[PDB]
């Protein structure tokens, strides 16, 4: 929160929930889709 | 093929002998050189 | 003879043994061995002289006429997959081995007197010996896995050689950028090795060649997958050496000591990316589309470097971009089918480029003796003037190098350049005319450098900057001269530039029958005459533009504003290359965290 | 051959730890305590080496030292010890790492008695885990290491360590929750109620029951070994610690969860292992990708190296499910190389923490102008950590890539996708380790960092520990045939059984 943006990683949207929520659901969606695709693709 | 036992039995006694000889060597934790008990805290 | 070939494996080991001996004692005491500067370098010089004598003996035995030797053994074996490593003895291997050993010996002879004012002297010689040992290991390597091993070793030791003073902030980011630039090509070579071991699995080069030939003949795979694998193989020397996508690491790696760049630019990191494609020639001769795109990206980066290196105020950056332009020539020639001519052009280019970098370092050391520790006021060309009367033989050696890089009379690079242009003219006329304009464009800024560095009136420093020469070096008012140390390799490296021009003629063509691919024409004379004509054009343009001064470049800069400002910085390359990539990686890592 | 060796090697630190509260009067800081503990660790490592070099053979693929002792006529607690092929270098790594961690713990003043007592208590359990060949005594040895490391991280650590220590002990309790259930489930199927290890591998189960047993195994082994849904405990565990406990934290304690992950989930049941092999490979790929992208944006000095443990154990998670002899043989070498790299790196981080009190990468700008041995050792350990071929990390990832390249039942898409993703993973993994060395040392001299704190150049004692830790990695990376012949027959039998069970 306060000790995360002190060097060259300073941006405007870091603790806003509306950005990290869609980023987290996109990451989890690609993780679940990759797991499902590797499960339905292999051994075939 | 190279074995592990004759190259380990010839390297472990000098490893045992050097531990105490480097344990008596110090100089950084001697006079004061530090303000602390040793851990992070 | 046969014990001399059986015992031909400790030659890259003895500089590594000397580096181990130096590094085991440099960290154990660091105050006792720090006083010993001269004999610790004399021992490394004697080891390099023994290695050079062994290299000359092996090259004499190879040119006398024998068989290519091999020695392989099992390395990390398994139940079914067996990996073989060792060393191969080839006439091309000894031909590169004598070049690497002679260049390293002359760089050490230069650094004996170049580092006479730096407290760090023993780690410099230890790192140079480690670089020489890693290059000697990279030369003799029949397996591609140890090619990758010595590739990683060259990348690591170059990362160590860039950061030496650890005081400046540019060399901090330069090594970190060069390591990831080498990591991109390492990724490409790793994907190529994975695909090659997926298709093949015979570890020899000719075995991989005829196994891929039999796999193409009997239909099992698609040629598009082999084309993608060949592009992934070529992606290694794209990012390790200089090409169109990845070439911005070389002006960053230019910053540092001059014997560092004298080994990096000559035959160690420049020649390795060409030697990787040289060992993969029966793999690449099967399909021609990868050869066409290799020649096209080589001609493109050769055209790009010539337009970059015109409006450059630094001497070493312009020399590095001319090295990029010659890399474009040899990569395009290797893509066309000028393989032996490309290897001879690489040998000639290294032969005059090591001498040219040593002369540039001598000029830089003289200006360091004149102008103080500010590097931006030392490597600039606005202060260079009237250096011919103070450096007669150094100026003559630089004139010999700057004339042999053009070669409008028959010289060393003359026959190789006309053979390259004849191969491209047999391939494609558009790339031939592009390289014909590029050969005059490089001679333009070459003679611009020659007429702005030495010849002219003596120009001093304006009073807005500091004027003192007693910061951390010797006290001298006039531009002095190196007595005996730096003057020796500049006259040693003169006679090969005379010898290889007459020894590599197309009439006898001993290099074609000496180095062959594993399997009198008047048009050649008129392409050579066109090359001499455009070289004379470049000489007559760059002569009176800077000596007489009637076509002043200030009116030319006021004439064309956007074409000058687009190529002024570099070419507007890095401000697009690093910015959005670093910001996207930072935003992605921030979102992940 | 008729003498018990591993039992006395396990029981000797537990007996010798009773002399730590005795301690005739030193009148000082506690130097006879560490001088006795170092000698105890030295003679224990000497006994380990003398027991390894004489009785351990390289011909029998089973167990050379087989010693069984009837503890009780009850449930089936039986002191049956046995050394295998892929477990014999683990004990020699355990003793070496614990001996150098004992030797590295010189500046201990606040309570050294309980420190060295818990050290000698954990050294017994770290051999009792790898030396046992039971189902219930293995869970007992797994829960034996619950209290001492948690107590050490409680009594000293960084800031807000009380929030991390309770989370660590509750995570270890949640890990140990499923082990007893998954051990009793395979033992209570049918008959032969006794808990012998050789009889549990010959039993036959149903398909859904084996799937449930493999799920109960994989939940505990994903809690223990850090994967991307269950790695939130590891920054709080491995960032808030001191060096001599962090050596054992980042060394053999992470390989303990990977050794059992092979030995149970391949030998006990390989039928359900193939159905979760692409899931485990994809999870290791996502681990390798996520660790570097998390550690690059981090500003803490110790979590930046703690996520490298995840980035290096993702290679083991890839190489476990490769179904190849070379891919199985490279995992033990990768574990040994990762332990020998991470112990040296975290000892070096804990050593340089005492010279500069602030753990921020921004203020550390001019620490390299005075001390040069520290910068040289950091550069050498980092270059050993990234991709170098003289060290055995490149040889281990090359073995993983070669064993995964020639596989079966993943023909067209899976091998090229996993290889292309691990390639960008090894693109991403040196970035933060390069940026840390670029930001800390390479730069101008900070005046306030010298005015506030004064740093002293390193001892020749600190050179000796890194010189002892760096030479086996170079010795393995230069000649990888030394570790191959130790477990070649065991890995061949394991891959032969796994290919006999797997059809087509
Ligand atoms: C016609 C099409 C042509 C396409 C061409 C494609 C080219 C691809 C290769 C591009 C290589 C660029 C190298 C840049 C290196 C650099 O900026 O400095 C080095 C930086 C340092 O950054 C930071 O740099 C800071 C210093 S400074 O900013 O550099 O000054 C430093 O302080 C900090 O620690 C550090 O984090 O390193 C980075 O972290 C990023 C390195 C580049 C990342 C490589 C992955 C990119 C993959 C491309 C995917 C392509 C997608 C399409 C696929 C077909
Ligand atoms: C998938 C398999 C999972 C297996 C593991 C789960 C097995 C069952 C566990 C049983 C649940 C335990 C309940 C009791 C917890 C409690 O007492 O907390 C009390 C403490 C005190 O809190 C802290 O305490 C501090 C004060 S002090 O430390 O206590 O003194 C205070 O400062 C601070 O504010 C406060 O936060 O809380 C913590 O330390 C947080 C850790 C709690 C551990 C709960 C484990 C449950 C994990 C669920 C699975 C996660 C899955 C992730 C993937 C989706
Ligand atoms: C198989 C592959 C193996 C790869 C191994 C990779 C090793 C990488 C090491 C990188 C170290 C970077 C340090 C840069 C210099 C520095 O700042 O510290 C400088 C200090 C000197 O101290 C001090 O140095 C000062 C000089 S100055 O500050 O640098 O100017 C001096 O003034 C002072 O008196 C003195 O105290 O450190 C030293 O130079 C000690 C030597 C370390 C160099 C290692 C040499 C590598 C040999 C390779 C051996 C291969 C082994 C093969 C096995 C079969
Ligand atoms: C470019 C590439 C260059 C790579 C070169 C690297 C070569 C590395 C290969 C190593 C494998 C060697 C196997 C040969 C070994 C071999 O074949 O002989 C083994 C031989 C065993 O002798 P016998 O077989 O006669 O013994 C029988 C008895 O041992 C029975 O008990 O003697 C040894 O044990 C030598 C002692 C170990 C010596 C270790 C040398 C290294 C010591 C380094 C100490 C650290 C230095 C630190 C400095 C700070
Ligand atoms: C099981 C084995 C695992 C591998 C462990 C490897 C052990 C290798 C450790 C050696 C690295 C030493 C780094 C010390 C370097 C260092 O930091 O200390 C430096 C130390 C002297 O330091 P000073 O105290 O003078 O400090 C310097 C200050 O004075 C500054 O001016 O040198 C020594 O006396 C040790 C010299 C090494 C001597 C090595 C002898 C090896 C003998 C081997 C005999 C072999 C017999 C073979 C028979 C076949
Ligand atoms: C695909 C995108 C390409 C965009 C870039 C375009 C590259 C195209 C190539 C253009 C050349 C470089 C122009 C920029 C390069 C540039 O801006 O610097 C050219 C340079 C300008 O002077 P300097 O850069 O030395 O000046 C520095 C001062 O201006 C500082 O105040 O000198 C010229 O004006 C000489 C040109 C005479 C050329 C005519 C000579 C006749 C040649 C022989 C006749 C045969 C025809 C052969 C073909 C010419
Ligand atoms: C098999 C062991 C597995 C680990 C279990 C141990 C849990 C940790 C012990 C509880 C904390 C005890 C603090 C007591 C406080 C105490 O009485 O001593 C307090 C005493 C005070 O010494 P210090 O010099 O630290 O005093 C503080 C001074 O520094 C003043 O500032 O510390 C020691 O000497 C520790 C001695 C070890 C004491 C623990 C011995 C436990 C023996 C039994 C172990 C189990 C046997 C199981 C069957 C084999
Ligand atoms: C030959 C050549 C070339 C080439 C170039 C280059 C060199 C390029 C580069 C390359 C590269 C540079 C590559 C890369 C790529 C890759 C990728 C694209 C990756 C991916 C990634 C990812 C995937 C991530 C993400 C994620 C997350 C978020 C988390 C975890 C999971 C995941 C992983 C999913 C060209 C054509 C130009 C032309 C000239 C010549
Ligand atoms: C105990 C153990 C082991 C071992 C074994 C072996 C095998 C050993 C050794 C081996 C070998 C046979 C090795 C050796 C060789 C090599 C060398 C000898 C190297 C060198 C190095 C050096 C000496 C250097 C140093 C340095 C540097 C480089 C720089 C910086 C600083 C320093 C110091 C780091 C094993 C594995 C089982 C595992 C477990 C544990």
């Amino acid at each position: 929160a306060t000790d995360f943006n002190r060097g060259i990683m300073k941006f405007d949207g870091a603790d806003s929930p509306a950005m990290i929520a869609i980023s987290a659901v996109l990451i989890l969606g690609f993780i679940a889709g990759l797991i499902w695709w590797a499960l339905h693709t292999a051994y075939a | 093929v190279i074995s592990v036992k004759p190259i380990l039995l010839a390297m472990t006694p000098v490893f045992i002998l050097l531990c105490l000889f480097f344990g008596t060597r110090n100089g950084f934790y001697d006079t004061d050189q530090y303000h602390g008990n040793g851990s992070a805290h | 003879m046969e014990p001399l070939y059986q015992y031909a494996w400790l030659i890259p080991v003895l500089p590594l043994l000397g580096a181990l001996i130096v590094g085991f004692g440099l960290i154990a005491f660091s105050e006792t061995t720090s006083k010993l500067r001269r004999p610790s370098a004399i021992f490394i010089m004697a080891l390099m002289a023994i290695a050079m004598g062994h290299s000359l003996t092996l090259f004499w035995s190879q040119v006398q006429g024998h068989l290519p030797y091999t020695q392989m053994i099992e390395w990390a074996a398994a139940g079914n997959l067996h990996i073989a490593m060792g060393y191969v003895i080839d006439p091309l291997a000894a031909l590169m081995l004598v070049i690497v050993t002679t260049v390293a010996f002359l760089v050490m002879l230069y650094s004996d007197g170049y580092m006479a004012h730096d407290p760090g002297y023993v780690r410099f010689f230890a790192y140079l010996s480690l670089f020489g040992s890693s290059m000697l290991g990279l030369v003799v390597s029949p397996n591609l896995v140890q090619v990758y091993i010595f590739w990683e070793l060259v990348g690591m030791c170059s990362y160590l050689l860039i950061g030496f003073w650890y005081d400046r902030k540019s060399a901090a980011e330069a090594a970190q950028k060069a390591f990831v630039t080498n990591r991109v090509g390492d990724f490409g070579l790793l994907l190529g090795m994975v695909g090659l071991f997926w298709a093949t699995g015979t570890f020899d080069f000719a075995g991989m060649g005829d196994r891929l030939t039999e796999l193409v003949n009997t239909g099992l795979l698609s040629p598009s997958l082999a084309a993608i694998l060949a592009i992934l193989v070529f992606l290694g020397p794209v990012a390790k050496s200089a090409q169109f996508p990845l070439h911005v690491w070389l002006p960053d790696a230019m910053e540092g000591p001059t014997p560092i760049s004298a080994l990096i630019h000559a035959a160690t990191m420049v020649a390795a990316g060409v030697f990787l494609i040289a060992r993969m020639f029966p793999v690449f001769e099967q399909l021609p589309q990868v050869m066409t795109t290799i020649a096209w990206t080589g001609a493109f980066t050769a055209f790009m470097g010539a337009t970059i290196a015109i409006t450059q105020n630094d001497i070493k950056k312009s020399l590095a971009y001319s090295t990029i332009s010659q890399l474009g020539y040899m990569v395009m020639g290797m893509g066309v089918g000028a393989y032996s001519a490309g290897l001879f052009h690489l040998m000639t280019h290294a032969y005059f480029k090591a001498m040219l970098f040593l002369g540039s370092g001598s000029v830089i050391h003289s200006m360091e003796g004149v102008v103080g520790h500010n590097p931006d006021l030392a490597q600039d060309m606005r202060y260079m003037g009237g250096l011919r009367k103070y450096m007669p033989i150094t100026g003559a050696t630089f004139l010999v190098g700057c004339l042999a890089i053009s070669g409008v009379p028959p010289f060393a690079g003359f026959w190789s350049k006309d053979e390259i242009l004849g191969a491209v003219f047999h391939a494609n006329p558009a790339m031939w005319l592009l390289t014909w304009l590029t050969a005059g464009l490089t001679a333009f800024y070459m003679f611009r450098m020659y007429f702005m560095t030495f010849e002219g009136k003596f120009r001093n420093v304006p009073p807005e900057r500091q004027e003192h020469h007693d910061h951390h070096s010797h006290h001298a008012a006039v531009p002095h001269e190196s007595p005996w140390t730096m003057t020796l390799p500049l006259v040693v490296l003169a006679i090969p530039s005379t010898l290889i021009g007459f020894v590599g003629t197309p009439f006898n063509n001993l290099f074609e029958v000496f180095i062959h691919a594993p399997g009198d024409l008047t048009e050649f004379l008129i392409l050579g005459g066109s090359s001499v004509g455009i070289g004379l054009m470049g000489i007559t343009v760059a002569y009176l533009m800077y000596l007489k001064g009637t076509p002043s470049p200030q009116a030319i800069a006021k004439a064309i504003q956007p074409l000058y400002q687009f190529s002024l910085h570099k070419w507007y390359f890095d401000e697009l290359y690093e910015a959005v990539f670093i910001k996207g990686c930072r935003r992605l890592a921030r979102q992940v965290l | 051959s008729t003498f018990p060796w591993l039992t006395t090697i396990i029981l000797f630190p537990i007996v010798a730890a009773l002399a730590i509260p005795f301690i005739p009067d030193p009148t000082g800081k506690g130097r006879p305590i560490r001088w006795y503990a170092l000698a105890v660790g030295l003679i224990d490592f000497a006994l380990i080496v003398y027991a390894f070099t004489n009785f351990y053979d390289l011909n029998t693929p089973g167990m050379q030292l087989w010693e069984s002792y009837d503890w009780i006529p009850e449930i089936g607690l039986r002191w049956s010890v046995g050394a295998d092929g892929l477990s014999m270098p683990l004990i020699l790594l355990t003793g070496f790492i614990t001996t150098l961690a004992i030797l590295a713990a010189w500046p201990v003043t606040l309570k050294p008695r309980l420190f060295y007592f818990l050290m000698l208590a954990m050294y017994g359990g770290q051999i009792a885990v790898f030396a046992v060949q039971d189902m219930l005594v293995f869970f007992l040895a797994w829960e034996l290491e619950l209290i001492p490391v948690y107590l050490l991280l409680a009594i000293w650590g960084g800031h807000k360590r009380q929030y991390a220590a309770t989370k660590f002990i509750l995570y270890t309790a949640g890990s140990s929750l499923f082990i007893l259930v998954a051990g009793l489930a395979m033992a209570f199927y049918g008959d032969t109620v006794s808990f012998d290890m050789q009889t549990l591998a010959a039993k036959d189960y149903a398909l859904g029951f084996q799937l449930l047993v493999y799920a109960g195994f994989l939940v505990a082994y994903g809690v223990k070994l850090p994967i991307v849904p269950l790695h939130t405990w590891l920054p709080d565990a491995h960032g808030e610690a001191t060096a001599p406990v962090h050596m054992l934290l980042a060394g053999i304690l992470l390989k303990m969860g990977g050794y059992a992950l092979i030995r149970m989930n391949v030998d006990m049941l390989p039928a359900a292992h193939a159905k979760f092999a692409p899931v485990l490979v994809i999870l290791g790929v996502v681990n390798i990708i996520y660790a570097a992208l998390t550690s690059y944006a981090q500003r803490n000095l110790k979590r930046k190296i703690a996520y490298s443990s995840i980035s290096h154990i993702g290679f083991v998670l890839i190489g476990i499910a490769s179904f190849t002899n070379l891919g199985m043989s490279g995992a033990v070498l990768q574990m040994v190389s990762h332990g020998l790299i991470g112990a040296s790196l975290f000892f070096l981080v804990g050593a340089t923490y005492d010279r500069t009190h602030t753990l921020i990468l921004e203020e550390m700008g001019g620490v390299g102008q005075k001390m040069k041995k520290i910068f040289a050792m950091f550069t050498a350990c980092s270059l050993a950590s990234l991709a170098l071929p003289g060290m055995s990390g490149f040889v281990a990832e090359l073995m993983v890539f070669i064993g995964f390249a020639t596989s079966d039942a993943y023909s067209l898409p899976f091998r090229v996708i996993v290889v292309f993703l691990a390639a960008v993973g090894v693109i991403l993994t040196p970035i933060y380790l390069l940026s840390m060395l670029r930001e800390i040392f390479y730069g101008p001299e900070n005046k306030e960092l010298v005015e506030h704190e004064a740093l002293v150049d390193a001892e020749p004692r600190e050179v000796f520990i890194i010189a002892c830790l760096l030479v086996p990695i170079i010795g393995i990376g230069l000649y990888p045939k030394l570790l191959t012949q130790i477990y070649d027959a065991t890995t061949g039998q394991v891959i032969a059984r796994a290919r006999e069970v797997l059809p087509t």
